[PDB]
């Protein structure tokens, strides 16, 4: 009834103002840390999310879940974006990052309310972060002994803890070895391109298997490819970026011929400009040809005659793992074939995998890549597998250049609650309630490891200030057993960047959340 | 599979996030208007009736509320009026954040039933401290107890002035209607001081009127409207034409009686009016009807007489001037007697001028001296304000009267509760105490309001305020910091005891009883079932 | 029955308003003007609070800046767009002090009601205001206490630009001024023109603010399309033809008279392509760079030949890099270049946040172009903090057009309330009024930043006043605490644009001049 | 609340959230065995070699009577 102006404000547009839009965004964010509070530790069970075109997608990962939820609430993006900056940065971190933001919010829910400009808590959440991610690097052991047995073993533990809380139970220690083999085999650059991961239908998760050359998925073929036997001992692959077809045309040529001798002439010269692109890739040992280019009906049963195998249609990204399996390279030209362009394999087969028919690739010892194949019951089922192999794999990929491992589970999130508690009991002012606050939310971590599987996690949570008061900084929460237990001594491992880049991000979206005061919505909505 | 009801469902953990917001969405409103920086609020109807009031009860009885959980927290708010009459913005804040502070309880999968028993073993011993830490009862002080209790409560409305004008009216109506009762007990009725509203001059010239002020007019303007030395006739009975029953009709066999039966329902009718009048009576007072044909009798004989009036106000002039409430005629067999030596007394009945209104006055009613306020405002809309901050502030004397016991008022108590239950839950706790340490959380939210309706520092001052209550238990060299509160005209921790803010002892006894009592229904909502509302079949 | 007015004299629109007088025109235009001072007031000063603005496109946008928020709300009353593009007049010029357009100009409307409800009309007003802003200008030059003009180098411009910083970013006040330091400094054109479009913003997706950093280069966000990404000579020749070969303009056409000649064609087009990438690789280039597309025969020579490929679809980003390397964009086919090659350090690949970049890396000749590479959590952190990187390098800008600086912070618009104070006692005539409120408008301006500090505006501008006693002319504000007991700011270093002080009070007095001088407003239906 | 807060404010988190449906409590373990128990319970009676057919009818109104688990199902 207050405002009735004879020229409004901007259109229509409500905006709130001062602490009710502070409670506003804390509670907003209470409610998407619900979609990925329920997916932590290895009792975390998965969601299921459904759009409005009937594609299911059932998954547990944070980066997965918040991007489907389809949220609309300003403050409650952030907690999103910092899930997805989490699986670009680590891969792993991400359900631990958004809970551990909303826990930073409703730890100064009562404080907000009552007082404190938040100009106070932005200054106690930055100096907090700063302490505990210097207290992370000081405490995160490493070994000198690298390029040895002792390192794999510390990169499969990581794996393990990486494949928990996903959809594999007893497959932790089949998967992660693979893991481990995956990106051993590449270069210096570990670019996730060098890898293939394909979902194949049908099998247990025990019948799957990293290749260790490449496999593509056998597109469609024409007339001549129910010859060309698939039983070669140290065939050769000719990689081509060029059309095998009759009707390769120029799409401008037009052949005005005057008289029926040289009309005859010119069908004939059709034929022979294909034919010698053919005897180009004959006599030179080339008996595997790859293009992704299509071939037509004339090259197929060439080299169906000849006893060569061909594939046509072949998708970009498996021409280069392709390249980087066999040690060759992709010639457009034909012309320019010697040994030097050709690959070199020593098993190439087309097997039945699925009821599908793959040609996979293997022997080839100088192999800068690999390909997993997954075997699943359903779709949904490999995509899932896929999406935790993701999370194993870029784990591993940074383990590699940074071998400064932490301690698994709550055993982290706790200690740095005792190193927090002991500054602020040092330092006089507001920020007593504000580090201390900052200390009482890193202690969901261990919550949610116990709060998924009951656990009695009121008691189970005097024992860990208990002991990380008084002896080992590595006790954290045993998942089989109801007790505390040393995850550094049960090979609990997790990279300390993990949780680095977890503090920091949770600390950056917290500081957002508290800093915003007005929230203008235009309603032009077209 | 599933239930086949036809209405709705939800369990878990649901209700219990939406009761604690059902309770939050109330606390909010009324938290802008608590202790001397609180601020009135506006209530506007769908009809146009605008009512500014700063009170909890006025405010939650008229909001409309929908939920289940939210229609305790208002009627907890009527029980306040009832119970002690001026507690009723602070139960309504204390009985969200016990549900607040329990929230977070459950959410760590403690059982609701051990939170239900850590609240009665800090709610029975928050009476138990409360009890053995009073400073002084009502001899030591004297009036000014009553004075500093009166003005405590009148800080949070529209009569909160720095002078003692209002504080003083109050005072003088309490101690003027001491009626005594059986086995020594000076009771004190509240609800006898009957309080006019009228639009006239500022608050500095509202009235007390040493008698009763009837709200009524003279009716005949012929009648004297001031009558010195004037005896009451409180009665009950319409005095107009006599009218048969239904089981008595006329049936006339003679034309020559009929004028005769004509004349006998008046003349009959004016056989009481001059059997009630020949006794010296000049003041009648009527809840029935006088109508045209006896209001000659008063004009002739030079008498007042009010007609209408009410019944409850009928019944607090005939105690207070000794007059006899009398239906009809009596004293064994007897026709017209009417008992003469029971009329009542009054020095000076004046109808005066009330700003375009008639108002009656009787002047100290010659029996008890009763005390009647008429109040003075600038608009309707402040006379209902005015009304309602004398009703809360007479009901804070009546208490200290009857319980003459204070406590201090502006967060004193809620600061030394704060301090002592946290020591009570680590004696005899082991699975309670965590429920006896938020409770002592959920108390720190009465002083925390105060930090922020007056814009003043609100970490800080809290702070400063329970170091001083903790040097107090821990430190027994008399530091008598029992007493430490908040000064919000200036932001610092104050001495209450010559300050002089009092509040009584139930104001926060029934209030931390029915706060904590409230908080158990509505923690024990896990499941809840809506059905579909059956209007049209 | 009940009877109606109708029109009397012009009533002749079809749908449309008219406003006339001073209560109908010149006191809504005042109150109009007066909300969008109050609703950036919150976000002024380093003490500000930010603003989740949503605009039509329902994209977020949160920042402190007066500038960027305005641009998103959809203002709909014309003497509010009189403000709004005032403050927009402030980031073409400087770059800075977009927000203290809005303070100003709104407490000068603010005190033009109180003074034509009590007094004088707008010729007087006007009149008084314009007076006032001529001495306002005066005192600007007298104020000034330092300069950026001893050590131009990366110690110094650390300090000088930690104003601009704190304003927007108070807690990351030290990390963003050496971020802009190794990269303002780094692109000096040794006493020329300072251009701000030398200084690129990558953003990537990632870990937080501490891990960002400033290459001496340019970063792009796409792929390679080869083999060769490790570059260490980097010779660069850059194009701005597609890289396909050589098409003819008006139709094409192939035409085959013999069977000599289709056989050939195919044959011939290829060593035609063959000899073009031979002819560059020859002359040392290791990278070449075009703007269209590039054909499968150009990919087969540049692998074989072991030279480097990028594609660049904008042809923004193209003139840039020939200012980088310092190459020439050539409009026909691959000629052998003389001259105009590039010239870099180490030109590589890396996937820095998920995300596969190419970097121009400079190492030893260092100062080419800057590009500050900018790490965040959200996508939302990362525009806010590139607001506050284009605060630090228009502010480099200022200061190379006039080095003067004045002490910020609430020192200066107290001197300049101060000082038009005194000359409005001394001015024996009506007009002497609104040069009395003109300084009044300057008193509110410390008022905002105790305001959003939390501390109570009535002490903290009876403080300011008491020491100011003619010869201090220092003193700011001390927002770093509760109860401030305010220091020096030259002792603190809070000190920034000079000019943009000299056109903030220019740009705001002459918005609130043309506000009132509208008697009349006459709109037209919305649609 | 749902759609709105303590405040008064709209309490809007993702969009068209008012047509929404979302079940954790304990029944939705248990709504997952009920539709996997009568599929099960169909196909039960098509095992073995008294299996009876079953006769399925497509959108065209095409009817094939099937046997086998793979296309029943599908
Ligand atoms: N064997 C184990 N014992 C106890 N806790 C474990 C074990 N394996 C994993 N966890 C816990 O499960 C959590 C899984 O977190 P996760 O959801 O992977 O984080 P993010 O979403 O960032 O990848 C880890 O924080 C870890 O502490
Ligand atoms: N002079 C004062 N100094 C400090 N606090 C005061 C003062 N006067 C009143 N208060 C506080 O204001 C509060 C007002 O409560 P009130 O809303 O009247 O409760 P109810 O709604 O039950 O009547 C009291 O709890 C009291 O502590
Ligand atoms: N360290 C500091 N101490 C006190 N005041 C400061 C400090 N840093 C910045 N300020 C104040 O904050 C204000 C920010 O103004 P700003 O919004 O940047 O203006 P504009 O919108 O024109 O850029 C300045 O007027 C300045 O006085
Ligand atoms: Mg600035």
């Amino acid at each position: 009834m207050m405002p009735t102006p004879v020229i409004l404000l901007k259109e229509g547009t409500d905006s709130s103002q001062g602490i009710p839009q502070l409670v506003s965004n804390i509670s907003a964010c209470q409610v998407i840390a619900e979609a990925v509070r329920t997916t932590l530790g290895p009792r975390g069970m998965d969601k299921l999310i459904v759009d409005g075109r009937g594609k299911a997608t059932i998954s547990n990962d944070g980066a997965t879940i918040l991007k489907l939820l389809d949220v609309v609430h300003p403050a409650a993006k952030t907690l999103v974006d910092i899930a997805k900056s989490q699986d670009a940065e680590v891969g792993d971190g991400t359900t631990s990052v958004t809970l551990l933001a909303a826990e930073f919010l409703k730890q100064v829910k009562p404080y907000v309310e009552e007082g404190l400009h938040p100009q106070i808590i932005i200054r106690a959440f930055r100096t907090a972060t700063q302490l505990a991610v210097n207290k992370i690097k000081e405490i995160a052991v490493t070994v000198k002994k690298a390029d040895k047995v002792e390192q794999r073993k510390l990169l499969e533990k990581c794996a393990m803890t990486a494949l928990s809380s996903k959809l594999i139970s007893q497959q932790k220690a089949f998967f992660a070895k693979m893991v481990v083999d995956a990106v051993m085999m590449l270069d210096d650059l570990l670019q996730l391109k060098m890898i293939g991961i394909k979902k194949v239908q049908g099998g247990a998760l025990e019948d799957s298997q990293l290749v260790a050359g490449v496999a593509f998925k056998k597109t469609f073929s024409y007339a001549g490819f129910e010859m060309q036997p698939k039983k070669y001992h140290n065939p050769k692959i000719a990689l081509l970026n060029v059309e095998l077809e009759l009707k390769a045309e120029k799409d401008n040529a037009e052949i005005r011929v005057h008289t029926v001798e040289d009309y005859q002439a010119i069908v004939d010269a059709e034929w022979n400009i294909l034919y010698d692109k053919l005897e180009k890739i004959h006599h030179s040992g080339a008996k595997v040809v790859s293009s992704k280019l299509p071939i037509g009906d004339v090259a197929t049963q060439y080299f169906a005659d000849r006893d060569m195998f061909c594939a046509g249609r072949v998708p970009e990204e498996d021409l280069k793992r392709t390249m980087m399996a066999c040690g060759g390279s992709i010639q457009t030209s034909v012309n320019a074939l010697s040994a030097d362009v050709l690959g070199r394999c020593q098993v190439f087969e087309e097997t039945q995998i699925g009821g599908e028919r793959y040609n996979f690739f293997t022997g080839c010892p100088k192999a800068k890549t690999c390909t997993f194949i997954l075997r699943g019951g359903a779709e949904q089922f490999m995509e899932e597998t896929e999406r935790s192999l993701h999370d194993a794999i870029m784990i591993v990929r940074r383990a590699i250049k940074n071998d400064s491992v932490v301690a698994g589970g709550g055993a982290i999130e706790m200690e740095l609650s005792k190193y927090l508690r002991d500054y602020s009991r040092t330092i006089p002012g507001k920020q007593q309630l504000l580090i201390g606050a900052y200390a009482k939310a890193l202690e969901i971590i261990p919550r949610q490891l116990c709060d998924n599987a009951g656990f009695d996690a009121t008691n189970i949570l005097n024992k860990l200030r208990a002991r990380h008061a008084q002896g080992g900084t590595w006790y954290g929460v045993d998942i089989n057993n109801e007790d505390i237990a040393d995850n550094f001594e049960a090979f609990v491992w997790e990279p300390a960047m993990v949780r680095i880049n977890a503090l920091t991000a949770a600390s950056e979206a917290a500081c957002l959340i508290v800093s915003v005061d007005e929230t203008i919505k235009n309603p032009r909505s077209t | 599979g599933p239930l086949s009801v036809f209405g709705d469902r939800s369990t878990g953990e649901t209700i219990r996030s939406q009761n604690v917001m059902a309770a939050a969405s109330i606390a909010n409103i009324v938290k802008s208007s608590l202790g001397p920086v609180g601020l009135d609020k506006m209530l506007v109807d769908d009809i146009g009736d605008v009512t500014i009031t700063n009170d909890g009860a006025t405010i939650l009885k008229l909001l409309e509320v929908e939920h289940p959980a939210a229609k305790v927290l208002c009627e907890l708010a009527d029980l306040q009026d009832k119970e002690v009459g001026d507690g009723t913005t602070s139960v309504v804040i204390i009985a969200a954040e016990l549900l607040k502070n329990a929230d977070e309880l459950v959410k760590q999968k403690i059982h609701p039933t051990s939170v239900i028993s850590g609240y009665r073993l800090a709610c029975k011993e928050a009476v138990r401290y409360i009890n053995e830490n009073l400073i002084v009862n009502t001899d030591e002080l004297g009036r000014d107890c009553l004075i500093n209790a009166a003005k405590t409560s009148m800080s949070s409305k529209i009569i909160g002035i720095n002078g003692d004008f209002f504080a003083n009216m109050v005072v003088d109506a309490v101690l003027a209607i001491k009626y005594t009762d059986i086995r020594g007990q000076p009771r004190y009725p509240v609800n006898s001081v009957n309080i006019l509203k009228a639009h006239g001059r500022s608050q500095m010239e509202s009235m007390l009127i040493s008698g009763y002020a009837l709200n009524c007019v003279v009716g005949s303007q012929g009648m004297p409207k001031r009558i010195v030395n004037a005896k009451i006739a409180c009665l009950d009975f319409s005095l107009q034409k006599t009218k048969m029953k239904l089981g008595v009709q006329v049936v006339i066999t003679d034309p020559e009686k009929l004028d005769q039966i004509r004349q006998r329902e008046s003349d009959i009718t004016k056989e009481r009016i001059q059997k009630i009048l020949a006794t010296g009576a000049n003041v009648i007072l009527t809840t029935g009807g006088i109508d045209d044909m006896c209001l000659k009798y008063f004009v002739e004989a030079g008498a007042m007489a009010v007609r209408r009036v009410l019944k409850r106000d009928l019944k607090r002039i005939a105690k207070a001037s000794g007059a006899t409430i009398l239906s009809t005629l009596a004293n064994l067999e007897g026709e017209e007697t009417f008992e003469a030596a029971m009329l009542g007394q009054a020095e000076e009945v004046v109808q005066e001028r009330i700003c375009d209104d008639e108002l009656i006055l009787i002047k100290n009613t010659k029996a008890r001296t009763s005390a009647s306020i008429i109040l003075r405002g600038a608009n309707d809309f402040m006379c209902d304000e005015m009304e309602r901050s004398l009703h809360d502030a007479l009901c804070v004397v009546k208490r200290v009267l009857e319980s003459k016991s204070v406590v201090p008022g502006g967060g004193a108590v809620e600061a030394a509760l704060s301090i002592y239950l946290e020591n009570y839950a680590t004696s005899m706790g082991s699975r309670e105490q965590l429920a006896i340490a938020e409770f002592a959380r959920s108390l720190l939210v009465i002083p925390n309001t105060l930090a922020v309706n007056a814009a003043q520092d609100s970490t800080d001052l809290v702070a400063k305020l329970r170091a001083f209550h903790n040097e107090a238990q821990v430190n027994p060299e008399r530091k008598n910091l029992k007493w430490i509160g908040l000064d919000l005209s200036n932001g610092k921790p104050r001495d209450n005891k010559q300050a002089g803010v009092f509040e009584p002892t139930i104001v926060k006894v029934k209030s931390l009883k029915f706060a904590t009592e409230a908080a158990i229904t509505i923690l024990r909502i896990d499941d809840l079932i809506k059905l579909h509302p059956e209007s049209k079949d | 029955h009940v009877p109606k007015a109708p029109g009397f004299a012009q009533m002749l629109k079809e749908g449309a308003k008219h406003f006339s007088g001073l209560e109908e025109a010149v006191y809504r235009n005042i109150q109009a003007c007066k909300e969008l001072a109050q609703t950036t007031r919150t976000a002024y000063g380093p003490n500000g609070m930010n603003k989740m603005v949503i605009n039509h496109l329902e994209k977020l946008f949160v920042t402190n800046d007066a500038a960027t928020i305005l641009r998103e709300l959809e203002v709909q009353h014309p003497a509010a767009k009189m403000i709004v593009m005032a403050s927009h007049m402030q980031e073409q010029e400087v770059g800075d002090g977009t927000n203290f357009v809005l303070v100003f100009a709104g407490a000068l409307l603010e005190l033009a009601e109180e003074l034509l409800r009590i007094g004088l009309s707008v010729s007087e007003v006007i009149e008084g205001y314009e007076i006032a802003c001529r001495k306002a200008h005066e005192i600007l030059p007298n104020l000034v206490c330092c300069s950026a003009k001893n050590l131009r180098d990366i110690d110094e411009v650390s300090s000088l630009l930690r104003t601009s910083i704190m304003s927007k970013q108070y807690g990351n006040e030290v990390f963003l001024a050496k971020l802009i330091a190794q990269a303002c400094v780094s692109i000096f054109p040794d006493s020329g023109h300072f251009n701000v479009d030398n200084i690129r913003v990558c953003k990537i997706l990632g870990s937080g603010i501490s891990s960002s950093s400033v290459l001496h280069g340019m970063v792009f966000k796409k792929e390679t399309e080869g083999d060769v990404t490790s570059v260490k000579d980097a010779k660069i020749a850059v194009y701005s033809c597609p890289f396909d070969g050589m098409i003819t303009e008006t139709k094409g056409t192939v035409l085959i008279k013999t069977a000599e000649e289709l056989m050939n064609f195919s044959k011939g087009e290829e060593n035609l392509m063959d000899a073009q990438v031979k002819a560059i690789a020859d002359t040392g280039a290791n990278v070449v760079v075009t703007g269209g597309k590039v054909a499968d025969m150009a990919l087969h020579y540049a692998n074989k030949y072991n030279i480097m490929l990028v594609r660049l679809n904008s042809k923004w980003d193209l003139r840039r890099l020939c200012k980088t390397v310092g190459a020439t964009a050539l409009p026909r086919l691959t000629p052998p270049v003389l001259e105009e090659m590039g010239h870099c350090d180490s030109v590589y690949l890396s996937e820095v946040g998920d995300t596969q970049v190419v970097v121009f890396k400079h190492e030893k000749e260092d100062g080419a172009i800057s590009t500050i590479v900018l790490r965040g959590s959200t996508d939302n952190l990362m525009d806010d903090i590139e607001r506050a990187v284009d605060d630090g390098v228009n502010t480099f800008k200022v200061l190379t057009r006039d080095k003067r600086l004045v002490p910020g912070g609430g020192a200066t618009e107290i001197e300049l309330a101060k000082q038009i104070t005194s000359y409005g006692e001394t001015c024996p005539g009506l007009e002497q009024y609104a040069i009395k409120k003109f300084a009044e408008a300057f008193e509110a301006i410390p008022r905002a930043l105790a305001e959003n500090s939390g501390v109570k505006a009535n002490e903290v501008i009876s403080k300011l006043y008491a020491v100011h006693q003619e010869g201090n002319k220092n003193v700011g504000l001390d927002i770093e605490a509760e109860v401030p007991a305010v220091k020096d700011m030259l002792e603190a270093g809070i000190l920034d644009t000079y000019l943009g002080k000299y056109w903030a009070i220019k740009l705001a007095t002459n918005a609130a001049v043309t506000v009132l001088r509208v008697d009349q407003i006459i709109m037209a239906k919305p649609a | 609340t749902l759609a709105f807060d303590e405040y008064g404010r709209p309490f809007l988190i993702i969009k068209d959230q008012d047509r929404k449906s979302r079940l954790m409590g304990l029944e939705a373990l248990k709504s997952h065995i009920m539709a996997a128990k009568a599929v099960a319970n169909t196909m039960r009676t098509s095992l073995g070699p008294n299996g009876l057919d079953k006769m399925m009818v497509d959108k065209d109104g095409d009817v094939t009577v099937t046997n086998d688990g793979a296309t029943i199902l599908s």
